[PDB]
């Protein structure tokens, strides 16, 4: 074994889609993209993936590569996919709180922010309609904070159990450069599933504003298989683009 | 007898606009924006606008001119470097505009409601999110008159119609009556913007004969018919510096020059004097000379 | 590792259906109906069906077999002579089926609601008409939470979702994973039928390689992706006797023979024995020999 | 003048679209189709017309002829046009009552009719969304009856004035083989605008179940212009298809 932190992140992002079946995988960052395509070439061949613009890929290409297509997915049709539920998006996040409320819109007051990003984008529709996971390349207390400034992604404490309009909400995983997490802690709170090799519990605790459920008992992220390492290193990311987006 | 000849100039089209209008702008981010029509807006005195857009440098340029009062959008993005529009950012951090920011799917839904002359359409997107706080009482819910199988009735966002006074869109080909087509992989939502609006202006790369239009593209690319257009403007390179399907890609170097020029008074004044203070022909000549360094 | 191979036989697909199911049937009137799949249904014991359709000889054949309990439709038509389906007429005048007849646009709307997993969508069509009496309390209204500019709130039909247990559609080309395309001037609504359904069966004129599919037709004709299909059936001439885009037109002479055979016991029994009592290959052979008189 | 009853019907069907502007003309029978195309070649060139299947015509062809196209109008998009209001349909009718309620669905009880036709088709959506006119080739008391069996087309006495959802309803004309009518009589009742030459008031009265407003004062349908006669006889309907659908 000579596996890098980025390669553990890659297989953890592939594991996001374990059991996903025949749905659209929409990774919105390089590591989740390697992960989705790694899953598609190993245990989830029926995933749908696009070129990020408007074409559905038949084969699974290297990062930044073209492949023969199998269908058409312009932006207006993506919104049909979202409403249908047959999708699992992996979004980035500027802030994520203990219940999975997420912010990628802006910092500060809603009508006069202190820092502007893209706005809510599809985060509200994604989180209310279908499985949503998050990727954080630099796990810090500024990202994992007690309160997000703007709720662009719906967290578990927003759910009205009396209103079935909320029944499709499901935040599946948070993968960071430190480990794998979900919101399966008590009261749907942020919970450690594994820490990547070399990461200590104290390092996670020191870089998370709130308590991480199960942190003391979390095991180590699994080893990639030889096949996964071949696919990452030879097929999907030969140019080491993964290393640019993973901190330490 | 003849069908109406809708060919007009860029300034003619903006001459039909009024301060205080709600204007939808087609394209998406830095993709097939009606940038020539936006530049014609900048040269005019039309202001106090409510803008409905999948925002890009169209909204940035309008913000740079103080012409935006209120903005309805799903995002604002330049798509490529430097990604964030600096003028939207400045307007936001200065509190110069009111925003009704919303989920991307809610924009499409609102335009669909307006297209169908409906006051609302129900949608899940928005529930549980701060879209509710961006809108306050302007965004209400609606409860299904049919309960689900469990016996519980769903309460959904009632997305209000995004009725527009005017729509500005850019397409690749059209005839002089407003039949128009896109080329490339995505129509975006320009047909919906036109259907949602009272006054509809389409700029096109080239005006062609109807028969030329319909033999150049598949049936499915004829996304505007004559009932959806009031004025047709021939504007070659009229989406610059955004991409435009099969016609051309994004002028990445010029987009970076636009964004960097926002950073200082001297740089922006120079950008204004060089690119935004003459005709579209003056702009295209200056962009050509920029390309040759 | 491989994507799922969804190729199955006509009988296999009907083997997935159950009596009492709600089944949507694609096409329109006498146009690109999944007639081979309908004939496979007739040979089976599946009955007590609720059918959602823009009705043609698909619904007529199902009515001839007593397999329809309830029908949701915008019309029933053979399009060409003799225009009225005689079996639908017989079922109606005998009171053998319950109908939720509705405006044509309401069918599309109901399928759209189901596709979006919404319990309803608002629509004007239906108001003031006897669509209200066909449905009774199954069709309710919804009031806008936003009044119009006059101060009055619109009250519209709340078209309920047309959720389907199964969809049956026929298309011109597809691959073994369910990517599929139409050729010709109209997709009808087959994508919506698939999106509205739990189990989705698509018959195609020819199964091709994915790459062959995508280089044969424009992007815009790829109306089914793999997430919309559960089983793929290769059924050449599988829309006979309805038309099928660029593949073939309507078999007008055979449609007339079908309709006339409904008129008497001896003629219908003969039609059953000749065309509906063997395999699809038996049907196609008999239709070929009919064509040669 | 040597103008036939069918030719008066043709120009009366063209007059349906007077002032229509840039909307879709959807004539559903041969005489209204000649009329719509006659209007398009004379005073309403901006009308949109289709081939009845999925193609929008650029030029105006003879009945049953093809022409170069200008756009695409598949059935799913027709429903968008209907909801937009930018259309004027001319439907047939098995029954029309004094307030414009119309039936083309079936005769008899809704769940067990005595005679089945196509069902309501688009009549409910048409009549609630945009101008609607009717063509009746054989004007009889069975067509113009006190009560229709099934309301497929919405009449004026269905309108709720408190509900703006009804504000687009507008029945423009009824053209028959006997004359031109609207629902501009008192209480929005069936009213005679003109009788075709050779038609007497008694003939209309004897063939209408209810009273026709203004019948005693209705004038005679106008003469076609020489240009209209040329267009009907040489360009649009050289094969006399119009005569097959007009009774006496």
């Amino acid at each position: 074994t000579e596996v890098t932190r980025a390669e553990y992140c890659a297989i953890a992002c592939a594991d996001i889609f374990s059991g996903a079946g025949e749905i659209m995988a929409s990774p919105m960052a390089t590591l989740p993209l390697i992960g989705a395509r790694l899953a598609r070439l190993t245990t989830e061949p029926d995933l749908l993936i696009t070129d990020g613009e408007a074409l559905i890929f038949a084969d699974t290409p290297a990062v930044g590569a073209k492949a023969p297509i199998e269908g058409w997915m312009p932006f207006r049709k993506v919104f049909d996919v979202v409403a249908s539920g047959r999708r699992h998006v992996v979004m980035g996040a500027n802030q994520i709180d203990r219940h999975g409320n997420q912010n990628l819109s802006a910092f500060g007051p809603l009508q006069q922010p202190t820092r502007q990003m893209f706005g809510v984008r599809g985060a509200p529709g994604n989180t209310i309609n279908h499985p949503t996971s998050y990727w954080v390349g630099k796990h810090t207390s500024r990202v994992f904070c007690d309160t997000v400034d703007i709720v662009s992604g719906v967290g578990y404490d927003q759910i009205d159990p009396e209103n079935p309009a909320y029944r499709f909400h499901h935040l599946h995983r948070v993968v960071s450069n430190l480990g794998v997490f979900d919101f399966g802690g008590p009261d749907h709170t942020f919970r450690a599933l594994s820490l990547h090799p070399g990461v200590t519990a104290d390092q996670v605790a020191d870089n998370t504003s709130f308590e991480v459920a199960g942190l003391a008992d979390a095991g180590v992220t699994r080893e990639p298989t030889d096949e996964e390492l071949r696919l990452i290193r030879e097929v999907l990311d030969p140019r080491s683009l993964r290393d640019r987006e993973v901190s330490v | 007898v003849s069908k109406r000849d809708k060919r007009i100039s860029l300034d003619d089209a903006v001459g039909e606009l009024r301060s205080g209008m709600t204007i939808g702008i087609g394209g998406w981010g830095s993709r097939r924006k009606p940038m020539a029509l936006v530049r014609a807006l900048l040269r005019s005195d039309v202001t106090d606008l409510t803008v409905v857009t999948y925002g890009g440098p169209d909204l940035g340029l309008l913000c740079s001119a103080g012409k935006v009062t209120k903005a309805y959008y799903g995002f604002v993005s330049l798509d490529s470097a430097p990604f964030y529009d600096p003028w939207f950012a400045k307007a936001r951090t200065a509190g110069e505009i009111a925003v009704r920011e919303m989920d991307e799917g809610m924009v499409k839904c609102g335009l669909e409601a307006a297209a169908a002359r409906l006051p609302f359409l129900p949608i899940r997107a928005g529930l549980g999110s701060d879209v509710r706080r961006f809108w306050g009482d302007e965004l209400r819910t609606v409860t299904s008159p049919y309960p689900d199988a469990s016996g519980k009735s769903e309460t959904l966002i009632a997305m209000p119609a995004l009725n527009l006074d005017a729509a500005l869109v850019h397409l690749n080909l059209g005839d002089k009556h407003g039949n128009a087509a896109y080329t490339g992989v995505d129509p975006y939502f320009d047909d919906l913007y036109c259907a949602a609006a009272e006054k509809r202006f389409v700029s096109v790369e080239r005006v062609v004969e109807t028969e030329e239009l319909v033999k150049t593209v598949p049936l499915q690319n004829l996304i505007l018919n004559r009932m959806m257009v009031d004025g047709v403007v021939e504007a070659p390179n009229g989406a610059h510096f955004t991409l435009a399907g099969d016609s051309y890609g994004r002028d990445e170097k010029f987009q970076r020059h636009y964004a960097e020029s926002a950073k200082t008074p001297q740089a922006w004044q120079q950008f204004v004097a060089t690119y935004l203070s003459g005709s579209e022909d003056d702009y295209q000549a200056a962009v050509k000379k920029f390309a040759e360094e």
